[PDB]
């Protein structure tokens, strides 16, 4: 083929959470916020082109929630058998010495799309600047993520992407440290 | 000089199910609403040549309710319910089928209010005719 | 903690040569078990797994359902792809390509040449090394395509290498974004 | 231009 734009929604219980989203060739175009009720663009520019209806979107996400929960009943209660997630961070481009970079961690193959992540700079959380996706699906039905951390190299600095998930031990770090 | 063509229809013998046009599909059985509108007589030949094996189908008190939810409010059916034999009210199904007869013997619609099939004013109304297919 | 449930639904347009073929694939899948799908190319529900059964059943029972999945191809796939084509279809970034070795190391001692190619999209792209003019294949390290999820891709094409002075290597990139391949060279 | 969706429909009870 050529292209594929997929429409993609999720209801997840407990949690009660939900998605809704449209993907073309595997970026994201633009999501649902469910709590603001407004569609949010990956790309601002995207906004200067289009633009969507976010009322539908809940519309289908209560229609979703329902269906889990006749589905959950007709399966017998069977759970989901959680898959832990393959973490690796990198950069986004070659880095010089204080030269502003960004340390992408991009957590994949994984489900159910619940993860706490966590930043550290020496092995403390950082908050200044960092930015995620929201869950993007895959065709294996598991789901990819990213999270994003703008940094200046430095030969003083160590860093870390915590990675929290239930199919997980225990808490994942993906260690990255400039290399003279 | 009179030449006569005779043309006797019947149930078909055979399956069929065309996945990619059919109205709607309920148990083994595939329907198609046809396109043209028809009178009532003209109904077992559309339906013969509308599709393979497809023939003008009698709506069961196990089927019409299904038939009857796909309607629209103002679109009515011919169906396949027919005074002859059997119970006097039958089909190419064969059966015997309870009619709101309050009218002429000979020709019977569904409408989306109706229950039962129902006998009408006049068989040269043009109405779509209800077709059928077994699957499988 | 507790047993997670999850119900998935995923509308998928397949564009093939542009428009001239648009499959439309409708999903619904349970906790990774696809269960019932719609296919544009079949016409109706079918059960993909036995829990998907009723659905399917119940669905083809309904004529505007199935009247309206398949016109959705032009309803729905075809019109999504003429809103967006002017900024995804038609997206280009030229790529920003780096090389460099991995390590500093004196000459005649084995060392990875990394060619880096950033930024770019779409991820269509070629990398391809040169030792003095002729093409290596061989010795050719690859990260493979990387999307990062921001709508640029990169990769990292490293060449084994003993370098002897004077020889002179050249990672060429072709991309949709330019029309003569890019060109780097690194002398050693 | 506005983005169309398909919406979900209700499972068989």
């Amino acid at each position: 083929e050529e292209h594929v734009i997929i429409q993609a929604e999720f209801y997840l219980n407990p949690d009660q959470s939900g998605e809704f989203m449209f993907d073309f060739d595997g970026d994201e175009i633009f999501h649902v916020d469910m709590a603001k009720k407004e569609t949010v663009w990956r790309l601002e520019e995207f906004g200067r082109f289009a633009s969507f209806e976010a009322q539908g979107a809940l519309a289908n996400i209560a229609v979703d929630k329902a269906n889990l929960e006749i589905m959950t009943k007709r399966s017998n209660y069977t759970p989901i058998t959680n898959v832990p997630p393959e973490v690796t961070v990198l950069t986004n481009s070659p880095v010089e010495l204080r030269e502003p970079n960004v340390l992408i961690c991009f957590i994949d193959k994984f489900t159910p799309p619940v993860v706490n992540v966590t930043w550290l700079r020496n092995g403390k959380p950082v908050t200044t600047g960092v930015s995620e996706t929201v869950f993007l699906p895959r065709e294996d039905h598991l789901f990819r993520k990213f999270h994003y951390l703008p940094f200046l190299p430095s030969t003083e600095d160590v860093y870390d992407c915590r990675v929290e998930h239930w199919g997980l031990d225990e808490p994942l770090l993906k260690h990255w440290e400039f290399d003279a | 000089h009179t030449f006569q063509v005779p043309q006797n229809y019947t149930k078909a013998n055979c399956t069929y199910c065309n996945t990619r046009e059919y109205t709607f599909s309920y148990k083994g059985c595939c329907f198609y609403f046809t396109k043209k509108k028809h009178t009532w007589n003209g109904c077992f030949q559309a339906c013969a040549e509308l599709y393979p094996c497809t023939y003008f189908y009698g709506p069961t008190p196990d089927i019409l309710p299904v038939v009857t939810r796909n309607l629209n409010a103002i679109e009515s059916l011919w169906v396949g319910v027919y005074r002859v034999g059997e119970g006097n009210w039958t089909s190419l199904d064969g059966g015997t089928f309870k009619v709101y007869q309050i009218f002429g013997s000979h020709c019977t619609y569904v409408s989306k209010f109706s229950t039962v099939p129902v006998s009408h004013h006049e068989c040269s109304f043009l109405k779509p005719c209800l077709c059928v297919s077994q699957r499988s | 903690t507790r047993p997670r449930f999850l119900w998935q639904l995923k509308f998928e347009c397949h564009f093939f040569n542009g428009t001239e073929r648009v499959r439309l694939l409708e999903r619904c899948i349970y906790n990774q078990e696809e269960s019932v799908r719609f296919d544009s190319d079949v016409g109706e529900y079918r059960a993909v797994t036995e829990l998907g059964r009723p659905d399917a059943e119940y669905w083809n029972s309904q004529k505007d359902l199935l009247e309206q999945r398949r016109a959705a191809v032009d309803t729905y796939c075809r019109h999504n792809y003429g809103v967006g084509e002017s900024f995804t279809v038609q997206r280009r970034v030229e790529p920003k390509v780096t090389v460099y070795p991995s390590k500093t190391q004196p000459l005649q001692h084995h060392n990875l040449l990394v060619c880096s190619v950033s930024g770019f999209y779409p991820g269509s792209i070629e990398v391809r090394w040169f030792r003095n003019g002729q093409e290596e294949k061989a010795g050719v390290v690859s990260t493979g395509l990387i999307q990062n999820g921001d709508w640029t891709f990169q990769t990292l094409v490293m060449l084994e290498t003993v370098p002897r002075s004077g020889e002179v290597y050249t990672c060429q990139v072709e991309h949709p974004s330019v029309t003569s391949p890019l060109t780097v060279e690194w002398r050693a | 231009p506005k983005y169309v969706k398909q919406n979900t429909l209700k499972l068989a009870t």
